[PDB]
């Protein structure tokens, strides 16, 4: 997914 | 009475004994399979007479059945094997990537993703030709050259472990050469799966979404960092985690080439690095759902 | 009681080291499983104008190669049948198990259909166009050898010299100078079926064009290629039909088809009109050979 | 006296950790073996007792709520  | 509880934390021996009996099986399985592999799998794909620049030309020349065909999109490139789909939407589709079972490891370095890997096709038993496609990733070089012969459309299909299929069509698709890190680019979206490649995952607001856009992203393999997640920590790389070779961008909204999680549903406490690796298309089935079937095919668009 | 933390502490430790080793062995497993399934069919590197060109270049084992007639747009795969004497035969038709459906159309008979095996164990049709460019190259006579075999193991061949297939414009017209002989008999010269004193004339094949159910060019009222369900140089209709239906056992009759057609892999000058060959093979080679 | 709860509460976090590292391995191994299906003669037909592992995580996660006598 995305990466904080 | 502080010795009625430590006595109770005996369930620690119980567990610890289970995890030593498991390691037992796992050790035996790995040895069994290791033997099984002393002997390889074989195919005899007798080549079809008809041929062309790609599959669009072959369906036009009479190649009506979907199976392995030989193509030569150029009088300077050694004709190579490939699987053509002559049934899905008027046929003529040149399969670029395919997932259907868990027969092939997609976690490979930069070179294998360059050259291609996996099985193009296997025999339909009783038949002397390979009418069944295998799992593969036709090299990056071959996919690049193929998209740079003229306009090219891309069809991405997938199915869950229940039967539902959804599409994702991109009327425009190109892939630069290796010097440009096989940079991808697409446009003209249709389908019913969600324009992940272009608009990132539809389920995360703000910067979180934009950072999951593949369009315009370079290509990366765990041994070659070209993602859009800047960090000097060698362990923090979209390909290392997530497990595939793909146009990652910190990281993804789509992840074909991911790990083939049998059954469909899977969770963070199952993933190697705890990320959502696995055949994933977020805009459709979440982040913790690995597709049973997922493919990528192309056509000239003419 | 302080005995507890003695076992466990170690059962979790050693069995925890078991793992370090397990992950190590599993990484060696993942190595083997990288190779793809080994494919049997392979293609040789030697290429040429045709199978003879290849043979005269060093080739030695019958198999699949690419050939490019000086007048072809793109090279293409063929099955070169080579012997222990330098002869380079290039096959363009094959039948041996009814595996392939020969009821194809103009484009399919034009471009070619079927499968090419490195061991001549597959049925196919190279393609009229490909056949044309090979037979009508840069001035050099080609010979055609038809090889038959019944359902008993007996073979017979029929040779034709100055073999050539026309361009699409003339409908890949078939032509040869003369029958060169063979225990198969010259069926391309028509056959006295007796069902009419003119059978001979109406069943001859030299000089006919190619026909397909969606492209009738024969000398019959209706469509020969549509009645038989094939593609061939039909007249009205045939004496030698190697692209008919593949009948098992070889025997069949009027009761095989709802119209009593004598379709099927026939060649009258050797077997009756109702015996379908088991194996069949048409190949060509420069006349200035054998 | 209480010099024996830490040992347990060390072992406590140590096991859960191994129970986890294990569930992951179990799976990583199922995936790896299946990826031999298209490389070898055959692939070992196996099943993964996910059930059991979860059954044990819940159970251990339980015991981690003990006391010390605060
Ligand atoms: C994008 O990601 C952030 C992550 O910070 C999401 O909201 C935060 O997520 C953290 C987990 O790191 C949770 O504690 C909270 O739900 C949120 N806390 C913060 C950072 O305010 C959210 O989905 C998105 N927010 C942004 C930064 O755009
Ligand atoms: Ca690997
Ligand atoms: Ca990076
Ligand atoms: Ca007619």
């Amino acid at each position: 997914a995305h990466r904080p | 009475v502080n010795s009625n509880i430590p006595t109770n934390l005996r369930v620690l021996r119980s567990i610890l004994e289970n995890l030593r009996s498991k390691i037992q099986k796992l050790e035996s399985d790995v040895s069994a399979q290791m033997e099984y592999c002393r002997t390889p799998c074989t195919v005899s794909c007798n080549i079809p007479v008809v041929s062309g620049k790609e599959c669009e030309e072959i369906i036009r020349k009479g190649g009506e059945t979907s199976e392995m065909y030989l193509i030569q999109p150029d009088s300077s490139v050694k004709p190579y094997r490939v699987y053509c789909d002559m049934n899905t939407e008027n046929g003529g589709w040149t399969v670029i990537q395919n997932r259907q079972d868990g027969s092939v490891d997609f976690g490979r370095k930069w070179d294998p993703y360059k050259q291609g890997f996996g099985n193009v096709a296997t025999n339909t038993d009783g038949k002397n030709y390979c009418g069944l496609p295998g799992e593969y990733w036709l090299g990056n070089d071959k996919i690049s050259q193929l998209t740079r012969m003229g306009p090219t459309e891309l069809l991405i299909e997938m199915e869950d472990w229940k039967g539902d299929k959804v599409k994702a069509h991109y009327g425009g698709f190109t892939v630069q050469n290796e010097a440009n890190k096989y940079q991808i680019s697409v446009n003209k979206y249709r389908g019913t799966a969600g324009n992940a490649l272009m608009d990132g995952a539809s389920q995360l607001m703000g910067e979180n979404r934009t950072m999951t856009i593949h369009n315009g992203m370079f290509f990366s393999t765990y041994d070659r960092d070209n993602d859009g997640w800047l960090t000097s920590d060698p362990r923090k790389q979209c390909s290392k985690e997530d497990g595939g070779g793909w146009w990652y961008n910190r990281c993804h909204a789509a992840n074909p080439n991911g790990r083939y999680y049998w059954g469909g549903q899977y969770t963070w406490d199952m993933a190697k690095h705890g990320t959502d690796d696995g055949v994933v298309w977020m805009n459709w089935k979440g982040s913790w759902y690995s597709m049973r079937k997922m493919s990528m095919k192309i056509r000239p668009f003419f | 009681h302080d005995s507890s933390i003695r076992y466990l502490q170690e059962i979790y430790n050693s069995n925890n080291q078991k793992i370090v080793n397990l992950k190590e062995k599993v990484a060696q497993l993942e190595a083997q499983c990288q190779e793809p399934c080994k494919d049997t069919v392979q293609i040789h590197d030697i290429t040429g104008k045709d199978c003879q060109d290849i043979a005269n270049k060093g080739a030695k084992q019958s198999g699949l190669y690419f050939i490019k007639p000086l007048k072809a747009n793109q090279q293409f795969l063929v099955y070169c049948e080579i012997d222990g004497s330098g002869n380079g035969w290039t096959v363009f038709q094959k039948r041996l198990d009814g595996s392939v459906d020969f009821k194809k159309n103009w484009i399919q008979y034009k471009e070619g259909f079927g499968h090419l095996s490195p061991t001549g164990t597959t049925e196919f049709w190279l393609g009229n166009e490909k056949i044309h460019l090979i037979s009508t190259q840069s001035a050099i006579p080609y010979a055609l050898r038809v090889e038959l075999e019944d359902w008993n193991g007996r073979t017979s061949t029929a040779d034709y010299a100055m073999f050539k297939v026309g361009p699409e414009a003339d409908k890949y017209r078939l032509t040869y100078a003369y029958f060169a002989g063979g225990d198969a008999g010259d069926a391309f010269d028509g056959f006295d079926f007796g069902d009419d004193p003119s059978d001979k004339f109406f069943t001859s094949h030299n000089g006919m064009q190619f026909s397909t159910w969606d492209n009738d060019n024969d000398k019959f009222e209706g469509n020969c290629a549509e009645q038989d369900g094939s593609g061939w140089w039909m007249n009205k209709c045939h004496a030698g039909h190697l692209n008919g239906v593949y009948y098992q056992g070889g025997t069949y009759s009027k009761a095989s088809t709802p119209n009593g057609y004598d379709n099927g892999i026939i060649w009258a000058t050797w077997k009756t009109r109702w015996y379908s060959m088991k194996k069949t093979t048409m190949k060509i080679i420069p006349f200035n050979r054998l | 006296v209480i010099e024996k709860v830490q040992h347990i509460q060390l072992l406590q976090k140590n096991v859960r950790a191994q129970l986890v590292d294990m569930k992951r391995l179990e799976v990583d191994i199922d995936i790896k073996i299946r990826s031999c299906r298209g490389s070898c003669s055959r692939a070992l037909a196996r099943e993964v007792d996910l059930k059991d592992y979860e059954d044990q995580q819940k159970q251990l996660e339980q015991v981690i709520a003990k006391d010390l006598l605060p």
